[PDB]
């Protein structure tokens, strides 16, 4: 779970020190940008449910051919189990943003997902095609606030980045 | 005069050129960190036991002549390879030197300084599978584990490398058979401090070289760090 | 490791009998049906990575436990582990059909493996129910009874090779238990 | 001569007498060692690209024909083509018993002879500022060899 | 480039041993089966421009979405190279027909596939599309034997394989 | 390893001085302006892992050599090497954009990559032309003025940090060339 | 490594071809005589141990100088590294006949084999003689026509090998040259 | 201006109704088929230079006897204008994709083409060679998509059909 508090500690640990001033002027980083990554982070909790009911469809109205027997989304409980796997990143876009750093995007959505995607058949175009049209449909004041989107962006297009 | 090219005999160019100086720069450089590495092992005027070359008495000379032909088989290795080996080496390096901009500036230059350091330091900690013994079935079937997955390099496509090879001639694995478990016991009958140094080494080792943030790999580690000490570079082929 | 025909010299050498006509009843046996184990060994890896596929979603629609937040199979850091170990498992029983002999499981697979699972907190119940489900896939293979896939074949029976994959699968499920 | 001349008195006085220009050429690439016996080249490439230039050194040693010119031969009575042989071989051993402070001139000095006498070009001018014995072979073409 | 000779030599310099006769009877394998798999060899090698044609509408007939803009085959120039891609597969699959092993495969085609594929957002189930259509049209006493066809779909499926 | 704080203090230790108010004139321009330094990393790498295959791709159709049957970008082992030094000289190029001081870059990466490349038989000019049109789109992506792809920033003039890593990228030119 | 066949692949991949039928008949005229080929090399390795104790103190007895005290072969260490060496490069020449090609000969044995003889001294010309001396011992073994050894073989034509084998010698002789 | 929206409730205003539940089915069908053949369109916008170029000179390449003293393509103004009117045609069948009918092109193009055509002499069957050169132009996974290629080539030979 690496974030600003971890990877200065890893660090002093490798090296056998005492946190010095260095390290200490980097959880500064932790209270006056944290302002912004805080806000944005309940926001989405608190908005959870139409964020991955809007953007769920709108990735099957892109790939039509989904609902085609012998893909993936043939059945019910396949669609179903698609809107469990956008609530799935959307929840850890708001892990993300409350501790401060890629923790909960990469040791739990990231590592070995290139290989679950892959034999289970499931296109990596449209997990991140569903989520590149949660970042466009951003209005900068209405949203969340403006530095916060800043945040909210690129936070989450390094969820694009790890399957593209 | 003429070159070599046409209408001549003898070699030429007889000259320590830049390349031959880097190189002999490059060896003493090399044989001075081994010789402080060394230096950790014989701490006292007595020596240490995890420098035993054998214990048959032809098992010493036959020590010496199939180690120096796997440097050979560094020299053989193609040009991808050998490329390969120089920054990845260059990279765990700076692992290794870790906050010292003089000592990974050094390493930077010279190249068989970086092939004699990361050799070095894992054994000066003692963090290389020889020396390490797991206690449980648990740990003994986890180091298995990492072992087995070390070994793909040694055969990427079903064929095993040059540096897989133990033996070159005749006769010769089998005494790399009896060094091994001599290595094995020898790591076995370790004092009260030596195997507990070294379970607090290699989880310091693998959390450092290989882990880089990720909380599954480091519980692994401290966990068991027979897996740690498992966990070799990218450059051998075992 | 051992293999079918060096499974004859490991109890031979306890009596130190030379191997005549008496011990070659079935290996003799062995190279007349050696052509169907090939043909029978290409067709375990021939949908190999798609087997290893139809055996852990199987698992998760028989019990949905492991999805649960919690659950040992919940994030991709451990769904990919038994996405790893599904063709871990299945591996080596390609190498013991084309063996002829389990000897190759007990001894860097099996051993230690019945106790590593408990420290991990992989669970004993959907272990077992991850490798009932390629037994039951091996068998359709051999006997080319699998229905929605057709191989082409010589034709002929191959029920000894039938059983022989399932009785290399149940000692995974006699290790684990 | 008129593109080594420093002054113009200096490029008056190798107009007028031919035989000490040709002398001046030679005594220049004597004060730097520029020439092909002195040079001795770093890589094995640039040994190579020294025999690439070489070649064409020697075509001008024959005439349009082909036939062997009176310029370059390398004997004149029996058994002189083996003193030539063993003579200039002892030449290039002291070739390589230099300074690293001769060395480091006569890099930095035959790129210099290279890129001011043979080339009105970039690639040459690259050529020259990479191996210098490549520079070093180039020879004045009024030499047969 | 594995083979039958350079597995068996490889394990053969990896102990430092001699070729024995459990060494060279390998090879007396590689004599008879040699045969079923060299009588595929030139039936494909003369017929490799219409079993590309074939297999390449079948890509993009199971998935016409990859013609829509923005995806792998936006514009007929992407197309073209896409045919491309699969007359690579269809060519380095004919020279594991010859050397016995699947090493053209491992070494020219499968070893960074599942990352670039990723990277350049292919979709690597197009892929096992355009292969397995040319797999199950094996009417295989009319393509070739009854056992070349046994061994030309044994390297199309690790194709498959290694691509999922 | 240096940065841009830590370039002045190797000047002052060679000598000998103090770090006096004539110095660190260009340090408090450095922290005040570091805030647009900021948002001009995240810039580069929320868009980079396309930028790699806006620029390998766009190398290979403007010199298609690369992937003629035997080019250096043909086989697939060697492709997926390609696209790895695109995006390990896009990782050091923005790590010495953040440090505001080149001295990551020649020392980590580019020390020892000529001969390198010289020696892996790599096309050199077609290097630069792969870290060329990662200039020309890190100046894009600075200025906002990419055009399919323009990210919500703080408006103001930004051009010295897009000269500034036009600086870099042809620190990579120079010295693999 | 390569082999015979796959040599082929890369003389037909360079010019993106397919191996057609006319390039098919020098591999199926290669595998017609493949029974020969193993026939030959089980001559080699046969008579392998005798066949370096006949080749290295062949040389002693042809030149005396090895033996000189200060010599290479003065040291019980260093003619057993001579002996060792010797035989490598036999284990090398039998393992490029069997596979019909040099392929593993100048990328596992002969990379740097020279300056490593150039490095201690080693009198090349009598190694020159020593591969020669152990090509005048695989012609005769290839042959049946060795003057202390007529072994069991069946009778036909087998001098296209006896010349193939001496044309793997001298790329050995070459090399160290 | 024949479409989907505008024959439905031009009979709705024939005999005096509503929009009715008959009328609301035949807009669902504009919303099914309106990505394969808006997808043909944004291909033809990007490529008309090309595609009206090499229909033009089929006509050329096909009628040299049009240079001839008094016939269709005399002189350099003619040849322009001849350019222009495929220029044109192709344009409405770009109209016709966006608008989903044949209304652009049979109240544009075709309403009075009979009767231009003959008292100008310009003959018809030079007409149809240009459109149905890139008729059967179309290559059918490489320049669109599959079903967006039935799209494209159904209002060609509309055209070829109202001209003939
Ligand atoms: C820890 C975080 C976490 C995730 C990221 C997902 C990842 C994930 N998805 C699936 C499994 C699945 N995931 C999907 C989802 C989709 N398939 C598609 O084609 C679309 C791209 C997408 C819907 C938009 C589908 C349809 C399945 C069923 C396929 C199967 O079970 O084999 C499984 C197997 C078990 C299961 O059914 O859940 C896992 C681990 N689950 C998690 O627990
Ligand atoms: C029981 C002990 C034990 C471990 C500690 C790990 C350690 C480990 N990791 C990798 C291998 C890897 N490890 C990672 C690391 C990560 N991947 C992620 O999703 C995270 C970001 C990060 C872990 C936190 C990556 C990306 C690879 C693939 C690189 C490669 O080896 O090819 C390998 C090589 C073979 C393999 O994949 O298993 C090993 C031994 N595996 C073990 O068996
Ligand atoms: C906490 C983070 C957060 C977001 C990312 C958005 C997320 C968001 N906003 C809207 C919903 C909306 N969003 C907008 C705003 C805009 N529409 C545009 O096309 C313009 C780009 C932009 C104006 C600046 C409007 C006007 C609606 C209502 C109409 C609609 O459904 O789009 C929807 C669809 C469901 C709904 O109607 O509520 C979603 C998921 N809202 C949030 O609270
Ligand atoms: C600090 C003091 C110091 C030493 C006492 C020596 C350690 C040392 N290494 C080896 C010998 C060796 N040592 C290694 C080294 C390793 N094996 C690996 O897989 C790792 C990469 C790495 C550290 C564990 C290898 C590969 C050999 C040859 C194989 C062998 O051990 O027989 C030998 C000969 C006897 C033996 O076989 O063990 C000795 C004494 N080097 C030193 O620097
Ligand atoms: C290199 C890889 C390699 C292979 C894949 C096999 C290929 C193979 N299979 C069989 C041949 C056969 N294989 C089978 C087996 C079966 N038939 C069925 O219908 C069942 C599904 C399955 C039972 C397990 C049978 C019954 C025969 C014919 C009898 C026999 O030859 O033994 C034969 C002999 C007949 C022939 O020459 O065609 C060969 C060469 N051999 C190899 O060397
Ligand atoms: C050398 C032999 C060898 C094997 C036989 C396999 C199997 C295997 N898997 C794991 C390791 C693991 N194995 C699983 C697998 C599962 N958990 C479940 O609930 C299911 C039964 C199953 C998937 C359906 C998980 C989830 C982990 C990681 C444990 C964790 O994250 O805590 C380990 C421990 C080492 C490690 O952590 O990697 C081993 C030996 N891998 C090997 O390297
Ligand atoms: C809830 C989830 C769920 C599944 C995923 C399947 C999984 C599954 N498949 C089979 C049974 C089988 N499963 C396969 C596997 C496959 N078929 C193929 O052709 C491919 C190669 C591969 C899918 C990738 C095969 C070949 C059989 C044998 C019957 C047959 O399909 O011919 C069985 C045993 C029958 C039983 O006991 O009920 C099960 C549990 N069933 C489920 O209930
Ligand atoms: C010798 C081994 C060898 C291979 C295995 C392939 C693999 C491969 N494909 C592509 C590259 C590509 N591959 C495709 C392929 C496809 N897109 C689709 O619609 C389908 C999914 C599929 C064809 C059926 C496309 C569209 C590109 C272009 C991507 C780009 O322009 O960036 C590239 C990048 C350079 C290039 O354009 O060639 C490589 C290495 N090429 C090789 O030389
Ligand atoms: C080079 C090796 C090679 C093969 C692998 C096959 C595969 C194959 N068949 C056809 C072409 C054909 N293939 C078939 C065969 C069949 N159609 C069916 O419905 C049955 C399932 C099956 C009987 C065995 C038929 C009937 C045609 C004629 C056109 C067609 O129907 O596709 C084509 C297109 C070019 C051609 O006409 O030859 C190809 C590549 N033919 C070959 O030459
Ligand atoms: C830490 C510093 C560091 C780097 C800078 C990179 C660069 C780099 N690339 C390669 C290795 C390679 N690099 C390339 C890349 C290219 N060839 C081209 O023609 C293109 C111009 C360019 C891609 C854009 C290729 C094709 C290979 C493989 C060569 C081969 O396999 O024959 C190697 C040798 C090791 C290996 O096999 O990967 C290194 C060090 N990797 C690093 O670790
Ligand atoms: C011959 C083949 C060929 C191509 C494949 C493209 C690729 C390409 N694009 C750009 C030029 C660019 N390339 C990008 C990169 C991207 N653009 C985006 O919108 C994404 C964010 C990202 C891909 C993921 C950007 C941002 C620019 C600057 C212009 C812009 O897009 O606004 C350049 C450099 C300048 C130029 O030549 O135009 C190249 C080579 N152009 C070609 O000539
Ligand atoms: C943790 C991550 C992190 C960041 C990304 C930055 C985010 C950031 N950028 C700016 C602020 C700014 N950013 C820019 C930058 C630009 N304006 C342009 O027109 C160009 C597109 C671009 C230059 C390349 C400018 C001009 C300002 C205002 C000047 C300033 O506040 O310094 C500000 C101050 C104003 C505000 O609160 O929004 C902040 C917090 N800081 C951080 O701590
Ligand atoms: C002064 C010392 C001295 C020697 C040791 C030999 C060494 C020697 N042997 C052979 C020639 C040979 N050498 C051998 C080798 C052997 N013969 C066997 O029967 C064994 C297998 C093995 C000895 C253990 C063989 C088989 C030949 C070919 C002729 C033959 O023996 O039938 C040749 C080349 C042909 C020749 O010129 O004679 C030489 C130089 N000759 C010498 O002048
Ligand atoms: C406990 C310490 C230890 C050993 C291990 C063995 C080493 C060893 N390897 C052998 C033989 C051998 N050696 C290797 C190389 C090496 N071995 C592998 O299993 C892999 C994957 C390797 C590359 C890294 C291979 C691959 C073989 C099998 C070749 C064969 O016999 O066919 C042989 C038999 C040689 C012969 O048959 O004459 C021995 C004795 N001995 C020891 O003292």
């Amino acid at each position: 779970m690496k974030s600003v508090i971890t990877t200065v500690v890893s660090a002093a640990d490798a090296a056998g020190r005492f946190p010095s001033n260095s390290d200490l002027e980097s959880i500064q980083g932790n209270i006056q940008r944290s302002a912004a990554r805080l806000e944005a982070a309940e926001k989405l909790a608190g908005n959870h449910e139409a964020v991955v009911k809007e953007a769920g469809d709108a990735c099957f109205a892109k790939y039509a051919y989904l609902k085609n027997p012998g893909e993936a989304g043939e059945n019910q409980e396949k669609i179903n189990k698609c809107y469990r796997d956008v609530d799935h990143y959307m929840r850890l876009v708001n892990y993300c943003l409350v501790v401060g750093g890629t923790g909960p995007l990469d040791e739990w959505g990231i590592a070995g997902a290139r290989e679950v995607y892959r034999t289970l058949n499931l296109p990596t175009s449209a997990y991140v095609a569903s989520i590149a049209y949660t970042r466009d449909r951003l209005c900068v004041p209405r949203d969340m606030s403006a530095q916060a989107g800043v945040e909210f962006s690129a936070y989450l297009d390094y969820l694009i980045n790890a399957l593209s | 005069q003429t070159g070599l090219v046409n209408s001549k005999f003898s070699a030429r160019m007889a000259k320590k050129t830049a390349k031959q100086t880097k190189n002999k720069v490059d060896e003493y450089m090399a044989r001075s960190v081994q010789r402080q590495y060394k230096q950790a092992a014989v701490a006292t005027g007595v020596y240490g036991t995890q420098c035993t070359e054998g214990t048959v008495k032809g098992a010493a000379e036959a020590s010496r002549s199939a180690a120096l032909s796997r440097q050979f088989r560094i020299k053989q290795r193609s040009a991808f390879s050998k490329a390969h080996d120089l920054f990845e080496f260059r990279k765990h390096a700076i692992i290794a030197a870790a906050g010292c901009s003089y000592e990974e500036k050094m390493v930077t230059r010279f190249p068989k300084l970086a092939a004699a350091m990361v050799l070095g330091q894992t054994e000066m900690m003692r963090t290389c599978s020889r020396y390490v013994v797991p206690e449980s079935v648990e740990e003994e079937y986890m180091a298995a584990s990492v072992d087995k997955q070390m070994k793909r390099r040694g055969a990427p496509g079903g064929v095993y490398s040059l540096s897989c090879a133990e033996g070159v001639a005749k006769g010769q694995a089998e005494i790399a058979r009896v060094s091994a478990l001599g290595a094995a016991y020898r790591a076995a009958s370790k004092s009260a401090s030596a195997v507990t140094a070294e379970r607090y080494n290699s989880m310091a080792y693998g959390r450092v070289h290989f882990a880089h943030g990720c909380s599954y790999e480091e519980q692994q580690f401290n966990k068991y760090p027979a897996a740690a000490a498992a966990m070799r570079s990218d450059s051998y082929g075992y | 490791m051992l293999d079918a025909f060096s499974r004859v010299v490991v109890n031979s050498d306890a009596k130190a009998a030379y191997v005549g006509g008496s011990d070659l009843q079935a290996l003799k046996s062995f190279i007349a049906d050696g052509n169907k184990r090939l043909d029978a060994v290409n067709s375990i890896v021939s949908n190999a990575s798609c087997m290893v596929s139809d055996a852990v979603s199987g698992m998760i629609c028989e019990n949905p436990g492991l999805i649960s937040p919690g659950g040992n199979c919940y994030t991709n850091r451990r769904m990919a582990a038994c996405l790893r170990d599904g063709e871990i498992i299945l591996r080596y029983v390609s190498y013991a059909l084309l063996a002829g002999d389990a000897s190759v499981l007990e001894d860097r697979c099996l051993n230690g493996l019945k106790e590593t699972y408990i420290a991990l907190g992989v669970p004993t119940n959907s272990s077992i129910r991850a490798v009932s489900i390629m037994k039951a896939q091996a068998v359709a293979f051999i006997t080319n009874t699998a229905t929605e896939r057709k191989m082409s074949f010589a034709a002929g029976d191959c029920t000894s090779l039938a059983s022989e994959v399932a009785s290399y699968f149940d000692r995974v499920g006699a290790a684990i238990s | 001569a008129l593109i080594l001349a420093q002054n113009d008195h200096q490029e008056k006085q190798y107009i007028k007498y031919p035989k000490l220009a040709a002398a001046a050429l030679m005594a220049s690439t004597e004060v730097t060692r520029a020439c092909q016996r002195y040079a001795v080249p770093e890589s094995i490439e640039e040994e190579f690209l020294a025999a690439s230039v070489d070649k064409v050194n020697k075509m001008r040693g024959t005439t349009a024909s082909g036939v062997y010119k009176s310029s370059c031969v390398e004997g004149n009575a029996k058994g002189q083509a083996e003193q030539a042989r063993v003579a200039a071989l002892a030449v290039a051993f002291r070739s390589a018993q230099k300074s690293a402070s001769q060395f480091a001139a006569e890099r930095y000095a035959q790129s210099k002879y290279g890129r001011d006498l043979f080339s009105s070009t970039h690639f040459e001018e690259g050529y020259a500022n990479t191996y210098p014995a490549m520079a070093a072979a180039k020879r004045a073409s009024s030499y047969g060899y």
